[PDB]
RNA sequence: CUGUGCG
């Protein structure tokens, strides 16, 4: 029953983090057994918050921690502060267009495209084109650079409706004088070239995201009273039990799923006698 | 196979098939036909029905000498009262007369018998193990002289490695002058080192690797610097170009990989050599060839010196096994009663302490037992430690087992932790016993320990044979077995002197004594002398048959026996089956009575035993014999020399370099016997090439 | 003693070498693979990368026994070498480039990389993986120890290691650079880092790959209980008593004949044709499906192929030969407790 | 998708005799299908 | 064919 396994993975990830902080990379996700998300060939339903990131794990990204906030749509509602540069003959047209794309959430990115056209010089009228190629570069996540490659073809630049302001301007910059569908990436990769990277690792400690030591948000999960107790059993050692039961009630303060009824189930919980832990939080 | 290189390897089988078809179609004797038809097949157990089984007028005499008393149909109750009568007779003719074969233990008298047989009272040896055995004397002296008391050396060892690697290429086709060249390099680098840094010959060399005018060379050979200058004096004037010829030869047709930038071409200045020689006075070794005990009373020794004694023993064993590994094809520069002076002997080094180092000097190389001399060097002063004579092959175990034996000691002693005070007098005794066993490897010691195991088996139990004590005594030689035997019997007595019956903590005592007896496995089992070993093997092989009197002289080797041979053949067969069931004289001679065989066979046939003949799954579904153990056989040597000589004749289609010997190394694959055989076959092939040359 | 004996020959002590020091009563229910794994684990004081590789091997075993659908592609991936195969295992299990350039930092020198140590010893006069030799031996049907060791030392100082070319050992051990970057110092002369072997890199293989291979071997050998972490516990020298092995096998323990032959024919026909079964007339019984595709023999056959120091298949088709072990309560008191919770982590059903 | 050189490896593995004769005399690129061109498909092993 | 070390 996909929902039950979903909440079971949720509780497994919550309680595994309950002992020590960890990063949400493939090292700490794919190393857990539960992992029925690549199962369920009809994968219409998912858990909740992580529904974003695992949507890429079905294609196995080599990422550490992307800033997934598609709830604030980054593909749409994008600033169009775009421009262009001159050319450098090798007819050969070489251009380098740099943009400062942002997102709906708190984010920023700079994306530059290097484009080369091999064309034929015209006699008088316009031009004669043969072949065109482009290459992307610069910062941008799996959604940010997709945004960039989508907007680079949706711009009043050369491609579109003319908008070729020649005016003997770019020739004057090139010749010194003062007289008168490349969408095959769809990934996190910076398109074979980009700036420095590998910083800002997110760590997860108490069900709350910590980008560098700051709390971002915490989600919800139930514990019934049977899954929690049966998951309390051994692991390998005892101070893990100490930490997890010391931190469970603080997480319970953010949840209202008080469904652990009082019966001998409480005693089978109590088997691991830790009274002052469960009375400390209060 | 009948294959060859002249046919298309598909016609010979057809020819054979047609030939056999023709021969089976018609003929024209008896065996010739079958042999010829059997020799043309390809592949073909029991059921040899085609055999003739012909007689030669001798099978009968075998038959009535073997199959006259055999019936195998005797009924059962007759066997019953025959056995009843036999037992009744046996009871009152041989058992009441005291002619039995087994008896009760009577433990005490067994203890006095053991003490009499083991503990020697008529011997003149002293009760002091260290000074009865030479090796233990030497190791005691070393350990009690040791307990109570910088890039020059590494550069020296590196150049030793360089020269010792380059010597193995034998690129000069000569040996004596090659060693002369190496020692010339050695003295040149001596005088190069000693030109400056005056605190190197007296400080980093005396405490490093040198003794009185005795400097190590290549091939673990130590040579006297005096004779070094004396030999360098020659080859000058007679052929002053010699060193020059040694200089251009290391560049062309040479590996040309050397660090001898200047230490080689320099002329040796003899004044520096003689100054170095006169710097050090002569303390030349003696190597004593061919009475008061003050030996520290090992029984009153601390619990520290014994492990260091074992460690020194291990170091000496490693030095001995390193001396094993010295080169065989080595000849000294100058050849050599009761005191022989050493000037060009071989030496090995072993390490004890930060300043003092031990040296083991020996004169011959090879594989077998030799004589060695142990010396020490504390701070450049060379002292006398001793000399001995032994076979290094029997010292492989203690090479590094200086810790496992100790652990064995404390664990075996702690086996007896039930009584406080029994460990104190048994621990050191056991350790001394182990030390003596390791330092004196011989067959006699392990045979004596086996006799102890049998003695323990008889004592701890109740009934034993009457001929037990006679199989426990072994004659003693060299006065080294007496001490180990005394230690063993003393341990046995001390553990079993008093009330030691099977009504107390006796199982662990039995275990401890059994392990003491099994300590015999420490000695390696590899026949100290082999020739005497075939002597004894043949001796005990042929003694019983000569005693019986049926060992005939060389037969025809083809199936014909002379009249005397067959006569004594039948005589031996009759004597084998000429034993009665009443006479007690024949109780140790080989033979058996046909009557009791009839009894047993008849009783077994009629399903009376626990098993019967109701079997299932019916059963009917190039070395030379004259020399065993030799590495090579005469047939093999002849085959190899013939192959080599044929190959060399074929290649001569003159001139032949030493590469012919390479062929010897190609078809052969070395120990001393291996290299002697290789030298012999090299000799043979060389004079073979010589005779074909004429 | 044996470690000193082999070191004296100039070979140099290695992470496997001889039998490990500081062992425990757990010679029972443990083969050569288990003690070698124990030695490797004891090499590292604080087990973090070994624990990570054990989790990787646990995941691989979980998905190779019944999980997902897998196997017979590891046959492809392992045959290349040590580095690429281990990496590929990592992203099949889940890793990062940081793992790739972090785990592969621990390297050890393997002199028998381009083959075997050439040598001639004091043998009797006149006279390819070892697994093939073991199969050949199984299908078919005066020298002194002192002189044997003497010949060993003799042959061990000559041009023995092979490259490309024959050369000595000492230049191999002197080509290493003593960088001492706090990662090649916790176990001297055993493990080195990547930049410490830039001068000579042909004889350089990772050790975590070997540890992973042995972990998978133990998974095929004696169960999945070797995946947990060792925990330590919290007698008159005379209390002897008997122990039975407590091994659980998930490889169809019976393991009759003619099962390895079909697997090696299927996966490596070239190795099956030459160097294998010329002398056989009953090929047909193993030819027409003599129980092909065993529970785990298909995957645990290539690890004995690639690594020449396992000796597992030749170990597999033999009796324990002991079936009982005498021990004292004194040694049982301090024996390490290594029992694993379920790899499902037992919440599954 | 069911690319080429997948049935050939299966028929070689299961029936080497049928693979040897009556099959692939006229082929020079055996190696691509020989060194694990995706052996042991999802169901082609049984439905062959 | 072709050994240099137990500090
Ligand atoms: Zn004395």
């Amino acid at each position: 029953s996909p929902q039950q396994i979903c909440t079971n993975f949720k509780t497994q990830l919550v309680l595994s983090s309950m002992v020590n902080p960890l990063v949400l990379s493939t090292s700490c996700l794919k190393s857990f057994f539960w992992f029925n998300e690549v199962l369920e060939l009809e994968d219409d339903s998912q858990i909740e918050l992580a529904e974003l990131t695992d949507f890429a794990l079905m294609v196995k990204n080599q990422n550490v921690s992307r800033a997934m906030f598609v709830e604030d749509i980054a593909m749409g509602y994008v600033v169009s502060n775009f421009e262009g540069v001159r050319i450098s003959l090798s007819d050969h047209v070489r251009m380098s267009t740099k943009f400062k794309l942002k997102r709906k959430m708190v984010y920023s990115f700079s994306l530059e495209c290097i484009m080369d056209v091999g064309e034929i010089q015209n006699k008088e009228v316009i031009l004669k084109v043969v072949a065109v190629d482009q290459s992307v570069s610069g910062s941008g996540g799996n959604h940010m650079l997709l945004d960039g490659v989508s907007v680079v073809a949706s711009l009043p630049l050369f491609t579109g409706q003319a908008s070729f302001d020649l005016a003997a301007m770019l020739i004057e910059s090139n010749l010194a004088g003062s007289n008168d569908s490349p969408e095959l990436s769809d990934k996190y990769s910076y398109r074979l070239s980009g700036p420095e990277n590998q910083e800002d690792p997110l760590v997860l400690k108490d069900g709350a995201f910590y980008v560098g030591g700051e709390r971002l948000s915490t989600y919800k999960v139930e514990f019934t009273g049977d899954l929690v107790v049966k998951a309390l059993g051994a692991l390998e050692d005892d101070e893990s039990v100490v930490s997890m039961l010391h931190q469970l009630w603080p997480y319970l303060k953010a949840t209202s799923q008080v469904i652990l009824f009082q019966q001998e189930d409480f005693t089978i919980v109590h088997d691991l006698y830790k009274k002052q832990l469960t009375k400390s939080i209060e | 196979n009948y294959n060859n290189r002249f046919v298309a390897d598909w016609v010979i089988e057809r020819i054979r098939w047609l030939l056999i078809e023709i021969l089976k179609a018609s003929k024209s004797e008896d065996q010739e036909y079958q042999r010829l038809i059997h020799s043309l097949s390809n592949v073909k157990l029991e059921n040899l029905e085609h055999l003739k089984r012909n007689s030669l007028d001798y099978d009968e005499r075998l038959n009535e000498s073997l199959f006259i008393g055999l019936k195998g149909d005797i009924r059962e109750s007759t066997v019953r009262e025959e056995l009843i009568k036999l037992k009744l007779w046996f009871k009152d003719e041989v058992f009441s007369k005291g002619l039995g074969k087994f008896k009760l233990t009577d433990r005490r008298e067994l203890l006095e018998s053991l003490s009499s047989l083991g503990a020697h009272l008529d011997s003149d040896v002293s009760s002091c193990p260290f000074c009865n055995n030479k090796l233990m004397e030497i190791v005691y002296n070393v350990t009690f002289s040791c307990v109570e008391r910088s890039n020059i050396e590494k550069h020296y060892l590196s150049v030793l490695s360089l020269c010792n690697k380059i010597k193995g290429l034998k690129v000069f086709n000569t040996r004596r002058n090659t060693l002369l060249f190496l020692d010339l390099i050695m003295v040149n680098l001596m005088v190069d080192i000693s030109d400056s840094c005056q605190d190197a010959i007296e400080s980093l060399r005396k405490s490093g690797l040198i003794v009185g005018q005795m400097v190590m060379l290549v091939n673990d050979r130590v040579l006297d610097i005096l004779e070094a200058v004396k030999l360098i004096r020659k080859k000058i004037g007679t052929n002053p170009n010699w060193v020059k010829n040694c200089s251009k030869i290391l560049e062309r047709s040479h590996p040309e990989i050397w660090h001898h930038l200047s230490t080689l071409i320099k002329q040796p200045d003899f004044n520096s050599l003689i100054s170095i020689a006169q710097h050090l006075v002569s303390d030349r070794p003696i190597m004593r060839y061919s009475k008061i005990c003050r030996h520290k009373l090992f029984q009153e020794m601390s619990s520290f010196e014994q492990m260091r004694l074992f460690k020194t023993l291990s170091s000496i064993s490693l030095s001995l096994i390193n001396s094993m590994k010295t080169s065989f094809s080595s000849r000294l520069l100058v050849n050599e009663f009761g005191n022989v002076r050493l000037r060009e002997c071989y030496a090995q080094r072993f390490y004890l302490a930060e300043s003092l180092v031990g040296f083991l000097f020996y004169q011959k190389t090879g594989e077998r037992s030799r004589c060695y001399s142990v010396y020490l060097s504390d701070n450049g002063v060379m002292s006398e430690q001793g000399s001995f004579y032994c076979d290094p092959k029997r010292f492989f175990l203690p090479v590094f087992s200086d810790e496992v034996l100790a652990g064995m000691c404390e664990e075996m002693t702690s086996w007896l932790d039930f009584d406080t005070g029994l460990m104190n007098d048994t621990g050191p005794i056991l350790r001394l016993l182990v030390l003596a066993i390791l330092c004196s490897p011989s067959k006699r010691n392990q045979t004596f320990l086996q006799g102890l195991r049998y003695f323990l088996m008889a004592f701890a139990n109740q009934i034993h044979h009457i001929d037990l004590t006679s199989k426990l005594v072994v004659e003693c030689k060299s006065s080294s077995e007496v001490v180990v035997q005394r230690l063993a019997v003393g341990l046995f007595i001390r553990l079993l002197s008093g009330e030691s019956d099977a009504s107390l903590f006796f199982s662990r005592r039995f275990k401890y004594l059994l392990n003491v007896s099994y300590l015999c496995h420490l000695i390696t089992k590899e026949t100290p002398d082999r020739l005497t070993d075939q002597i004894k093997c043949f001796e005990k092989f042929i003694e019983p048959k000569v005693k019986f009197g049926c060992a005939v002289v060389n037969p025809s080797l083809n199936g014909k026996l002379t009249v005397d041979q067959e006569d004594i053949m039948i005589n031996g067969l009759k004597k084998f089956f000429s034993k009665s069931l009443r006479d007690t004289e024949d109780v140790q001679t080989p033979g058996v009575c046909k009557e009791l065989l009839n009894y047993c066979v008849s009783l077994f046939n009629r399903g009376k035993l626990k098993v019967s003949g109701e079997l299932k799954n019916n059963p009917f579904r190039i070395p030379k014999l004259d020399e065993l153990g030799n590495i090579l056989s005469t047939y093999d040597k002849e085959k190899l020399v013939s192959a080599c000589v044929s190959s060399m004749a074929e290649r001569f289609k003159n001139l032949d370099p030493d590469s012919t010997d390479y062929l010897i190394l190609k078809n052969l694959t070395l120990t001393e016997e291996q290299v002697e055989s290789f030298n012999e076959i090299k000799h043979d092939v060389q004079v073979a090439l010589a005779k074909m040359a004429d | 003693r044996v470690n000193q004996l082999i070191r004296y020959s100039g070979y140099g002590e290695t992470p496997f070498g001889a039998i490990e020091d500081q062992d425990v009563k757990d010679w029972v229910d443990g083969s050569r693979g288990y003690r070698l794994q124990r030695k490797i684990e004891a090499i590292f004081h604080d087990d973090k990368e070994t624990s990570f590789i054990r989790n990787c091997a646990r995941k691989v075993f979980n998905d190779i026994k019944r999980g997902r659908i897998f196997e017979e592609n590891l046959i492809n991936l392992i045959g290349r070498g040590g580095d690429e195969a281990l990496t590929g295992f990592l992203q099949y299990a889940g890793c990062s480039e940081q793992e790739v350039n972090r785990v592969l930092n621990y390297r050890w020198v393997n002199l028998s990389s381009f083959g075997d140590l050439r040598l001639v010893l004091r043998t009797k006069l006149m006279t390819v993986p070892t697994l093939i030799k073991t199969l050949q031996s199984k299908l078919s049907r005066q020298s002194s120890v002192a002189s044997g060791f003497i010949g060993f030392c003799k042959s061990m100082g000559s041009k023995c290691v092979r490259d490309g070319g024959f050369l000595y050992i000492k230049e191999v051990y002197s080509g290493v650079s003593a960088c001492t970057c706090e990662i090649c110092a916790l176990k001297p002369k055993i493990i080195y880092c990547n930049n410490s072997l830039n001068k000579v890199s042909q004889f350089s293989k990772p050790i975590l790959w070997d540890y992973f291979s042995l972990v998978l071997t133990n998974a095929c050998e004696l169960g999945e209980w070797v995946f947990s972490t060792v925990k330590e516990p919290q007698n008159n020298q005379n209390f002897f008593w008997a122990v039975k092995p407590k091994v659980v096998r998930q490889i169809e323990d019976q393991l009759g004949m003619n099962h390895v032959l079909q697997s090696i024919r299927r996966n490596y026909p070239v190795l099956f044709d030459e160097h294998l079964t010329p002398f056989m007339n009953d090929l047909q019984v193993s030819r027409t499906m003599d129980s092909g595709r065993l529970k785990f023999l298909d995957v645990c056959i290539a690890l004995d192929m690639m690594n020449e120091n396992l000796g597992i298949i030749s170990h597999l088709l033999k009796t324990r030969d002991n079936s009982v072990y005498i021990v004292k309560q004194s040694d049982c008191a301090l024996a390490h407790i290594r029992q694993s919770s379920y790899t499902d982590w037992e919440l599954g059903l």
